[PDB]
């Protein structure tokens, strides 16, 4: 049982430094395995970036020429990555993995982190409830993710949350849940939206109107 | 440098059918270094099959694979609900290791018409100088849906965004949404908004309207 | 179905060093056990003891338990399969034919299609259907590959469906890819509810995480037995961590061996090995093994009986199968057939080359050439017989040794099969020789004389070949048999035949020895056939052929028919002799 | 661990450090493209497949291979292009299979080789000095006085045999030492200590090249440089202890607790079980080779991070060595003696002429023919067997050039005479005495001399045949064909005048015919035989009156001389390839 | 001409280290074995070790393994030997020498160096005290003492060198880290107690010179 | 290790005579034994290579031989220049070992020493120290033991003995015994005495000194 947990900066701008780390527990990175990084582009395409062997020997693939390096600290056992070429094309999800060095394959994978790179500014969300099925729209803000739930878990089923659409560096996310008229409008429900980038949490009650 | 391609890119099948996926190498590859990975939305890929035919621990012994040279394939003898995932082909015959594009299989379901609902802007939009009209099209199948917008019979395609989800883990249906962003001065000048939802489980579109400014 | 094999203790001695000491082991169905050791370790003796191939070679004081039941020594051959490190196959047969003949001897039941049903099944299990109906032949480039030969032998053992299999160093003459493929095959065979125990000489690093149990022997002592994980933990506890880039099998084999270059090294490494073995005996692993062995003895759950299905056809069915097997092996070998049929013709043509015509004038050689020719025919004919036996029998000798140890048939049944299939070829070869040389030389125009001549020379050919076969039963090196038989043939014609030494003027022990040499009777028959009706011209002491016959072996004509009865009594006698000789071979 | 002890050096090379380099060598059978340069003081191990059919890479480098030819590239030795003379003067090749004579000691083996390799201007004290230096360097002072025997099994160990096999090359003080499979048949500890010995030899101002297939973990750790090959295509050349880093930095990791040599060799091995796998693996191997060539493109050397003894002295040494070895081999001498005595006693007793009725004329003639004809049977088999057992030594010794075919030819012929004469005495005398042949000293001596010359001629025939045909069985067949032909043409079994032209020509050169005719002209020369009948007419009737007895002796001598010419031409012109 | 030239004399304090050199000439130094030898006064010679410059190999005498480090610079044909952790028992004359054999196993040292005296002592430079010896009342022997000097050599004569015979000099003895030297003369009864004589003591190491002229007394 | 032993560390010889110097090995050395000649002030010269082989430049007067482990160096018609220390060294096996050496001396008729006692000078008296010295000149043989007595009391500490080698012209030996005391210990006693015990008298020759 080996745990790989990525961490690092969320939203950063281009032409900066950027260091993502993989904390590895349950197995020392001074014993066997090749210990590497894998990138996934928002198009569901995986790309291998490079490894640091237990001996300290590193290898990076071609067509990523002198763009990054991988380092590590022995005793603490952190796994590091520092890509100077922080161009906007590098937005996507990153995750670390362990290679088995007999026949090269990746058995353990981490959980991953989402890296968004642009000059866009952090903006708090606008939240508008929707009713004449009920729900809410959250728009006019950046960066992602936003956790969207409902008060006390009431509408835990029958709910559809739609992936956000980004336009002119701001995005609109929308969520809608159908509740039959046999219980509504008495069992009050609200839209609970939380934006970690600004740490803004808003809870808006939804009211139908004629 | 070996490029891997996969086919079919997107495929669907009902439960119980035998399904195959093909991975093609741009050169050739040795059978010992081909691996398949399974990824589901929400998390990282997991090792599925290594060295073409050796099953990873935890895979429920109904998956297999084979191949040699330039042609490798993955086969499922009888599909279940948990197989709705993306399968990636990986090689390390010649460094660097590379991945294919993945094949995505979906589950078949009986056709169903969407529930369509058009919502007005909120008061907190009206007080801020802008508006958006939201049209939801829920729980349909297949995803091949066509939605039109009209204001007083005049189609408005610019400034209208839409989105949809992947196949829901709960009822195998698809759902979508469409948000039309309009200036308040445009919004309060018209009292008839409509959505014309045309799809392949009917013979005429379902037309819904919001007859209010 | 938790099938299991256990060795409670094991000791073995010869006569008078001891070979094994207190070796306990436990392995279950589905597991593969690899036994390691250096020179003198006794691991091959341990496999030979388990398979029952010793019989009475030494004293075995151990106790072997299978599925909770102790086995008797006489049951060892009925429970354990065994594959030797060097497989001898018949190159003229196909894979399908080889496995077919093996099945025909192994099982008693009928309905011939059923045999194909079993044979095709094993050719499916070991991936031999790809190479079915292909000639075995020579090496890989011009025949079947080495790995495929290993699989053919394994399939031949699988035809009786064994449940416990013992492999004596299966990867010795193989390359790294072939040996890896064989080990992968053996683990797959183990997976299918079977017990596989094998020895390996120099295992590669990849194999270490593949085996389920590894055991190390040194001079009969058991140093370690456990899983690879338990192996690494045990040796780390003893203070011997594995080096960075070493092969675990190489490191642990070096650690547990004894260096005999000098006395200081032998003492130092003996003490180190004893420290490791002592640490092992007190460990939890050894006690768990001993308790598992004890536990299986008292569980009244799965008692079982011996395996492999000892269906045993009678003697004549086995001789039939072996006869058509060896016959098929011969006919498909074009060169062996050509040599076997034409060597006597070559001999004849050589003799004809020197003497074109007999020349009835006595002063020009009328007597000299006839006596020369008969002497050379009698001498040379068993030599060509011997040549056939030395060139063709040893492959069947090796095959019969391997299969006779496996319990399919006794060695003398292969001896008889060889003995019988050669008879039509010896008859044809003699008639080909006679039909050219006799009439070309002009020995005697009468057809009856031709017939008696052909039979008279037919018998020495068979006698020579049979004598060679009996000597090969006890003399392992065929070149020694070659020289011994050639020397006996020369001594035979010199002593036995009156042509060079008149039998009535030589000492008594040579007359007595002469009476047991077939060359005496063959010479008497040929001289009667050749000279009785002749009338010579021309010092020239003789005019009538009857005078010459009276001079050497007087009275021979009155024994002519009886001489045939004596001469052709040598051929059955050697056969019966061969039957005892090969039985003696069974104890060597 | 294994063992630690004295690591002093005792015998070092005193000349300028030599070099060896290979530039874009392309050899097909083979070897696709090798480039390297090594110098004195380094040890280069070659691992992987690396060879070609029936010839290793080191035989290609020395310039003496088979079944192929160098197509391009260059090999340079000490700054000069490679040639047979530079190889003979610099390269001490130690072969995988060779033999030392079973019944010499280490001191004697090295002393004989030293006499044949060191300059004739050395004193005996200097040669003894050189032998002791070689013994000291190889740690052979203990067990220096024991037997080197292989066929004699009891004696020194296989490791010590390997060391003696190295020493017989070290005696002439080589600069470049090349070994093919040194750790073959040796135990783990013995192989380890031998590789450390080779390291010390490299340490002493020498270049050591080792061909070693599948080295062990502990042997791989002892390597200075390693050349990794998959086939004729190289993969990696450089320091052994950095090999893993090289592969790790190009995308192919190796697990901990895995031998690097075995894992990398299997990784680059080219399986031929299918066309798909063979194609994919050849593409992989070519990619790795091109990648290596790029990696060391800008790096130097492609490495990642005196009068001689004359013919008479050579003859003297060969004759002393041959006599010294065979006359200590008592079991063979007893077997040969026992076989000759038992055969002569059986012939004697069968034709016994004392306590009996006097032998007839035809029985006596049959006896004399049997005395001649029945001897080659054992002589041919043992001469051919012995010659075939010695081809490995003769081939590699002539190839190295420590002697020519002349001295060997003479030593080989003359060295069997002290055994031959005893054999003739044992075979000859009991038949002449047991069968009551013609009395007096002169008949006896003439009989003995004629039998001696005939058997000598037989030995020379078998010797020439064994050296002419490529294998034991073909030479044996050829010898038996000539023997049976001469036997039939001998004139006893068939009439000599009643012959077709070609048998007559065969009879004219048949040594058994002349043997028979000579013995008949000794027993029946001028003696009256009781049948009285004049011997001269009796010999005339059988057509044995012409060619006086001295001419018969001269003819047998001439036939032996003919077979001597055949043997000499055979050995010099045709190579005596082992097995 | 084959020739080995060693370094000069040395005097160091206990606990320190020294480095000696031996420059070879007239032969191909790099590929020959050179050995080092210790000659301690009062004893014979001790073998230190052999060195092979092209490879840098050292054949050690186990007694000296942890004391003497052997090396060489083949670009200047010079062998070196370094003595670590010096004590008083290491004061001796050290020699370098080359063997008859280019191969190295036979220690027949054909050519030798000069010898490098090494003195290990904590003593400081000091001038001697000079004393005349009174003959006392009564040929007659008179003499003089030189005591308490360090380091050696000291030159002592009589009558500024003119007393060509009858004079004995006694080699210095080391006590409490300083040397004791003495000298004596036998003179005719006509030259004592009549003629005067002089003990002439010079010590270059401490830059001194004392002329102790002794006249009749006691 | 192989220990080389040379007995008879001194041999008294005369010029023109015959000298035989022996050396035995503790083990087999297979005639790999060299002989060296060392003179005071000079590095040793190699005389003999392997046991019998004379070195280039060495006179034919020198020879050597051996049997088993016992080897001998012989010098015929001994010259003045041949009076030196000779060493036996083996090179069969490392570590190489040398013998203890033997030294030649010129044989002379026996002679008794001239012995004298010198009191300390006033320049020493004024420094707070003192010494009393007695000299033994022109004696033969070298093995002379000299003791000091103060009013009959043996003094073992504070006595130095400096001896010389054989004189090049007289062929005799000499030595000097120096006793060091402080001033107050010196003044404490009235008389000093020192006695030479030697081979040319059956009793010590005793000298004494007093003051006032």
């Amino acid at each position: 049982d080996v745990q790989l947990q990525e961490s690092g900066p969320g939203l950063v701008k281009p032409s900066q430094s950027l260091s993502l780390t993989c904390t590895i527990t349950g197995y020392s990175i001074t014993s066997d395995y090749a210990w590497n990084w894998i990138r996934q582009f928002p198009g569901n395409k995986l790309e291998w970036m490079g490894y640091i062997s237990y001996s300290g020997t590193t290898y990076y693939n071609p067509s990523l020429k002198s763009r990054f390096s991988i380092t590590r600290d022995t005793s603490r056992n952190q796994f590091f990555l520092q890509f100077n070429s922080v161009t906007t094309e590098d937005t996507g999800t990153y995750f670390c993995a362990r290679m088995i060095t007999t026949v090269y394959y990746f058995d353990y994978w981490g959980q991953g982190t989402t890296l968004t790179v642009s000059s866009a500014k952090t903006t708090p969300p606008s939240v508008y409830p929707l009713a004449p099925t009920l729900g809410c729209l959250v728009k006019g803000y950046f960066p992602e993710p936003v956790t969207v739930t409902w008060n006390s878990g009431s509408l835990s089923s029958g709910v559809h949350t739609f992936p956000a659409v980004l336009q002119s560096d701001l995005y609109t996310l929308s969520s809608s849940v159908t509740v039959p008229s046999s219980t509504w409008p008495s069992e009050t429900v609200t839209c609970n939206v939380a934006h970690p980038a600004s740490s803004t949490k808003v809870d808006k009650k939804i009211v139908p109107r004629d | 440098q070996i490029v891997l391609t996969q086919s079919p890119t997107i495929m669907s099948a009902s439960l119980g059918e035998r399904v195959t996926m093909t991975c093609t190498a741009s050169s050739s590859a040795s059978s010992s270094y081909l691996h398949w990975y399974q990824q589901k939305p929400g998390s990282s890929p997991k090792l599925w099959i290594y060295s073409t035919s050796n099953l990873a621990s935890g895979v429920p012994a109904r998956f297999s694979g084979s191949g040699s040279g330039t042609s490798y394939s993955l086969t499922i003898s009888n599909m279940e609900a948990e197989d709705a995932a993306t399968y990636y082909c990986h090689q390390h015959h010649r460094s660097p290791p590379t991945f294919g594009a993945g094949t995505k299989l979906e589950l078949k379901r009986a056709d169903a018409a969407p529930t369509v609902s058009i919502f007005p802007p909120s008061s907190e939009q009206l007080t801020s100088g802008g508006a958006s009209v939201v049209c939801f099209l829920n729980n349909f199948y297949p995803k091949d849906i066509n939605v039109k917008w009209k204001i007083d019979g005049s189609e408005r395609q610019n400034g209208v965004l839409n989105s949809w989800t992947d196949q829901d883990s709960k009822d195998s249906t698809y759902s979508m949404s469409s948000t039309a962003t309009l200036t308040k001065d445009e919004y309060e000048r018209h009292n008839s908004y409509t959505c014309e939802a045309t799809h392949k489980t009917s013979t005429s579109p379902i037309v819904k309207s919001f007859n209010r400014a | 179905e938790p099938h299991s094999l256990g060795i409670l203790h094991a000791s073995y001695s010869v006569s008078t060093r001891q070979i094994l000491k207190d070796v306990s082991l436990y392995v279950e169905s589905g597991q593969i056990m690899c036994i390691l050791g250096s020179s003198g370790s006794g691991k091959t003796t341990l496999l030979d003891a388990m398979s029952g191939r010793l019989g009475r070679a030494g004293t075995f004081l151990g106790e072997v338990y299978v599925n909770g039941r102790a086995l008797r020594r006489e049951q060892f051959q009925d429970c354990f399969s065994y594959v030797l490190q060097s497989d001898t196959l018949l190159s003229s047969l196909t894979v399908r034919e080889t496995l077919h003949y093996t099945a025909l001897l192994a099982i008693r039941r009928g309905n011939p299609g059923s045999f194909q049903k079993k044979v095709e099944a094993v050719m499916a299990e070991l991936s031999l259907s790809h190479v079915a109906d292909r000639l075995i032949g020579n090496y890989s480039l011009g025949g079947i590959s080495t790995g495929e030969r290993r699989r053919v032998s394994i399939a031949a053992q699988l035809l009786q469906d064994p449940k416990v299999m013992l492999f004596d160093e299966p990867t010795t003459g193989l390359d790294c890819m072939t040996a890896n493929q064989i080990v992968v095959l053996l683990v797959e065979l183990a997976r299918r509810n079977r017990i596989v125990v094998l020895t390996i000489h120099q295992p590669r690093s990849e194999l270490f995480q593949l085996f389920d149990k590894i055991a190390i022997l040194s001079f009969g002592e058991l140093i370690f037995c456990g899983t690879p994980a338990e192996m690494l933990d045990f040796f780390n506890d003893c203070g011997y961590p594995c080096p960075e880039h070493s092969n675990p099998f190489d490191f642990y084999m070096d650690l547990t061996s004894v260096d005999t270059q000098s006395k200081e090294r032998e003492i130092e490494t003996s003490k180190r090995v004893q420290m490791i073995e002592s640490a092992y005996k007190k460990s939890a692993i050894c006690h768990k093994t001993l308790k598992n062995i004890e536990r299986m003895k008292h569980l009244k759950t799965l008692p079982m009986v011996p395996f492999k299905t000892k269906d045993s056809p009678g003697v004549f069915s086995k001789l039939g199968v072996l006869l058509r097997r060896v016959t098929r092996n011969l006919v498909r070998n074009k060169l062996a057939v050509i040599t076997r049929l034409l060597q006597n013709l070559i001999m004849g043509l050589f003799l004809l080359f020197f003497v074109l015509r007999v020349r009835s004038n006595v002063l020009k050689g009328a007597i000299q050439d006839r006596v020369g020719l008969l002497y050379q025919f009698v001498g040379a004919t068993p030599y060509t017989g011997m040549l056939n036996a030395v060139n063709l029998f040893p492959v069947l000798r090796a095959v019969s040794d391997q299969e006779s140890q496996d319990g399919l048939y006794q060695k003398w049944q292969m001896m008889l099969a060889y003995a019988l299939h050669v008879l039509p070829f010896s008859v044809v070869a003699t008639m080909i020789f006679s039909s050219v040389c006799y009439w070309t030389l002009g020995l005697h125009p009468e057809v009856a004389r031709f017939g008696y001549f052909s039979a008279a020379l037919l018998a020495p050919h068979l006698i020579g070949e049979f004598l060679t076969l009996v000597l090969l039963g006890i003399v392992q090196n065929p070149n020694i048999v070659n020289s011994v038989v050639a020397l006996l043939s020369i001594a035979g014609v010199l002593v036995g035949s009156g042509f060079l030494r008149n039998i009535q003027e030589m000492p008594i022990p040579f007359k007595i020895i002469s009476y047991f040499t077939f060359q005496k009777y063959c010479s008497e028959i040929l001289v009667v056939n050749e000279f009785y009706g002749l009338n010579f011209t021309c010092m020239c002491a003789f005019t009538q052929g009857i005078q010459f016959i009276e001079k050497t072996c007087p009275g021979a004509t009155s024994r002519f028919t009886m001489n045939f009865l004596i001469l052709y009594s040598f051929i059955p006698a050697l056969v019966i002799l061969g039957i005892v000789v090969f039985k003696i071979r069974d104890h060597l | 661990f294994s063992s630690e002890s004295d690591n002093s050096l005792y015998f070092t090379y005193s000349g300028q450090p030599n070099t060896l380099e290979v530039r874009d060598l392309n050899y097909q059978v083979g070897i696709q493209n090798l480039s390297f340069k090594v110098r004195s003081g380094q040890m280069l191990a070659i691992i992987g497949s690396s060879g070609c059919g029936r010839a290793s890479l080191l035989d290609v480098i020395t310039g003496r291979g088979h079944g192929g030819k160098i197509k391009s590239g260059q090999i340079w030795i000490n700054g000069q292009p490679s040639s047979p003379q530079l190889v003979r003067k610099c390269v001490a090749h130690v072969r995988q299979h060779n033999q030392l004579l079973p019944n010499l000691t280490v001191r004697e083996t090295l002393a004989f080789i030293a006499q044949m390799r060191l300059p004739r201007t050395f004193s005996q004290a200097q040669r003894d000095k050189r032998v002791e230096d070689v013994i000291a360097e190889l740690r052979l002072r203990q067990c220096a006085d024991t037997r080197v025997g292989n066929m004699y099994v009891r004696g020194l160990s296989g490791g010590e045999r390997r060391r003696v096999s190295i020493g017989v090359q070290l005696l002439w003080n080589p600069g470049i030492l090349i070994l093919d499979e040194p750790t073959s048949g040796l135990d783990s500890f013995t192989a380890h200590n031998l590789v450390k010995t080779l390291s010390r030899l490299a340490k002493g101002n020498r270049l050591v090249l080792i061909s070693l297939h599948q080295p062990r973990s502990d042997i791989f750790r002892l390597f200075d440089l390693v050349l990794l090959m998959t086939s004729g295509t190289p993969i990696y050349l450089g320091a052994a202890q950095h090999m893993v880093q090289y592969f790790t930095a190009i995308g192919y990791p190796c697990p901990r607790y895995s031998n690097p040599a075995d894992f990398y060799v299997d990784l680059t091995s080219i399986d031929r079980r299918s066309r798909e796998q063979e194609l994919a693996t050849r593409e992989k191997a070519q990619s790795l080779a091109a990648l290596f060539l790029e990696k060391v493109r800008d790096l130097d050397d492609f490495l990642w991070k005196t009068k001689m003894p004359g013919a008479v002295q050579q003859f003297t040494t060969l004759i002393r060595r041959q006599i010294s070895n065979d006359f200590r081999d008592l079991p063979t001498l007893l077997i040969h003696g026992a076989e000759a005595c038992l055969m002569s006693m059986t012939i004697g007793f069968l034709y016994f002429g004392h306590g009996s009725i006097q032998l007839s004329f035809m029985d006596t003639a049959a006896l004399l023919f049997m005395i001649g004809a029945l001897i080659p049977f054992n002589v041919i088999l043992d001469v051919i067997s012995k010659c075939y057992s010695e081809r490995a030594m003769l081939y590699y010794e002539l190839e190295d050039g420590l002697y020519t075919t002349g001295p060997y030819f003479f030593a080989k012929i003359l060295g069997e005479l002290p055994e031959h004469c005893a054999y003739i005495i044992i075979y000859g005398m009991p038949t002449y005495w047991l069968a009551n042949l013609r009395p007096g000293l002169q008949p006896f001596l003439l009989h003995f001399l004629l039998v001696w010359l005939v058997v000598f001629c037989c030995r020379i025939m078998a010797l020439a045949a064994a050296a002419l045909l490529p294998t034991f069985h073909m030479a044996s067949f050829f010898s038996n064909a000539l023997y049976n032909s001469f036997y039939l043409a001998g004139g006893f079994m068939i009439n000599l005048s009643s012959l077709w032209t070609v048998p007559a020509w065969i009879s004219k050169v048949s040594f058994l015919r002349w043997c028979f005719e000579g013995l008949m002209k000794i027993q029946f020369s001028r003696r009256t035989y009781k049948m009285a009948v004049s011997g001269d007419k009796i010999l005339s009737v059988m057509e044995l009156d012409s060619y006086p007895l001295y001419a018969i002796y001269l003819i047998v001598i001439g036939l032996s001389g003919g077979f001597m010419v055949l043997y000499y031409v055979s050995l010099r012109f045709i190579k005596q390839k082992p097995s | 001409q084959v020739h080995l030239q060693q370094s000069g004399a040395e005097l160091v304090r206990p606990g320190t280290s020294v480095k000696m050199s031996c420059k070879a000439a007239g032969y191909t130094f790099t590929y020959w074995w050179i050995g080092w030898l210790k000659q301690r006064p009062g004893h014979g010679l001790e073998w230190i070790g052999d060195f092979f410059p092209v490879s840098g190999h050292t054949n050690f005498n186990e007694k000296f393994r942890d004391k003497a480090t052997l090396t060489a610079d083949t670009s200047s044909s010079t062998a070196y030997m370094q003595l670590n952790s010096l004590t008083s028992e290491d004061s001796a004359i050290y020699y370098c020498a080359r063997k008859q054999d280019s191969s190295g196993p036979l220690y027949a040292m054909d050519y030798w160096g000069q010898g490098t005296s090494v003195t290990v002592s904590s003593a400081k430079t000091t001038p001697p005290s000079v004393y005349p010896l009174a003959p006392g009342s009564a040929m007659v022997t008179l003499g003089c003492l030189v005591k308490g000097y360090f380091p050696e050599p000291v030159t002592v004569t009589w009558n500024s060198g003119s007393l060509s015979s009858g004079v004995h000099t006694f080699p210095a003895v080391l006590q409490s880290d300083l040397y004791t030297l003495s000298s004596s003369v036998t003179v005719p009864s006509s030259t004592w107690p009549s003629e005067t004589v002089t003990c002439n003591v010079a010590h270059p190491a401490s830059s001194t010179k004392v002329d102790k002229k002794i006249v009749p007394r006691d | 290790d192989i220990q080389m032993t040379q007995s008879s560390s001194y041999l008294s010889v005369s010029l023109g005579g015959r000298v035989t110097i022996t050396c035995k090995a503790s083990d087999h050395i297979n005639n790999w034994l060299a002989w060296y000649q060392q003179k005071p002030g000079n590095a040793p010269r190699l005389l003999i290579s392997a046991a019998t082989s004379l070195e280039t430049g060495v006179p034919s007067r020198f020879s050597g031989s051996g049997s088993g482990k016992d080897y001998t160096l012989s010098i015929i018609s001994l010259q003045t220049e041949d009076v030196a220390t000779y060493y036996c060294q083996q090179y069969w096996s490392t570590p190489f070992t040398f013998g203890s050496g033997t030294k030649l001396e010129i044989k002379r008729a026996d002679a008794a020493p001239t012995v004298s006692i010198f009191p300390p000078s006033s320049e020493q008296l004024t420094s707070g120290g003192a010494s009393v010295v007695c000299f033994l000149n022109n004696f033969y043989p070298k093995d002379i033991n000299v003791k000091w007595k103060i009013d009959g009391s043996e003094r073992q500490n504070g006595v130095l003995n400096s001896t010389t080698d054989q004189d090049s012209k007289d062929s005799t030996y000499s030595m000097s015994s120096t006793l060091t005391l402080t001033k107050d210990e010196y003044e404490r006693h009235n008389s000093y005495t020192c006695e030479a015990t030697h081979k040319t008298s059956t009793s010590p020759i005793v000298k004494s000194f007093n003051r006032a």
